[PDB]
């Protein structure tokens, strides 16, 4: 059950190394995701065939 | 009219301390390229989330080139998120009330009682700086840097 | 434990050879070398997976 699906994308990491012996631990990329949504409704028609005359 | 510092499109990334009450600070800045106006809106850095300031040391060059400078700098928690690239942005002064920095290359730190007690998020902000005044005629490609000693995991 | 290596490249031989039944003792060539260097370091990055909530 449900009108809307969600999906993400993962982006790449994009960021500076660290060279040398400078210290990384608390340096650390956080990942980033992107969302998107589509919805749902109906879509409907109808067609009339006349009368009997 | 949105000035992306590296610390905000994820170029170079912020640190966040690993403990509670262990302060972390970073020096966020800018190398700008165009010379600052009336509008811009300079988002420099990115205060990581269930973090506060502590203290914070807004350094800039010299802003000005002619007499009776007039530019205005205030710093304030940009609401929307991090790195957005969109003219709605808000900003604020909850850091700076307008410092009077940028008339002259020189450090000014916190004199404001509302930077100390600035509330908590569970999602990362934005720290961005804004020319409320524009400058006097006359800038150039100068370094806007804003230092900011946040704590994470308060009460 | 080594921070740098330093390779060689050998040179090709030349000289003029000794035509006839002259005598060969010391015109003997030298071998030149040359050198270059490389100098290693260490790079590393690092991303957060996120907290426990």
């Amino acid at each position: 059950a449900g009108d809307r699906v969600s999906f993400d994308l993962s982006v790449r990491l994009r960021g500076q190394p660290t060279f040398g012996d400078d210290r990384v631990e608390g340096k650390e990329e956080n990942l980033k995701f992107y969302t998107d949504e589509v919805i749902i409704d109906q879509v409907r028609h109808s067609v009339s065939a006349g009368g009997r005359m | 009219a949105l000035i992306q510092s590296d610390f905000a499109q994820g170029i170079r990334m912020t640190p966040v301390p690993d403990c509670a009450g262990d302060v972390t600070a970073c020096r966020f800045d800018i190398t700008l390229k165009n010379a600052p106006a009336a509008g811009d809106i300079i988002e420099l850095g990115v205060l990581p989330g269930n973090a506060v300031p502590v203290e914070a040391i807004l350094d800039v060059d010299d802003l000005d080139t002619g007499g009776a400078p007039t530019i205005t700098l205030d710093v304030g928690i940009m609401s929307g998120p991090v790195g957005k690239n969109d003219p709605a942005r808000t900003c604020g002064n909850e850091l700076f009330a307008a410092s009077t920095v940028g008339q002259a290359g020189g450090v000014v730190r916190a004199t404001a009682s509302s930077a100390f007690r600035i509330q908590k998020a569970e999602d990362h902000r934005s720290v961005g700086v804004k020319v409320a005044a524009g400058p006097a005629t006359g800038a150039a490609g100068k370094t806007i840097a804003l230092i900011l000693f946040y704590v994470q995991g308060t009460s």
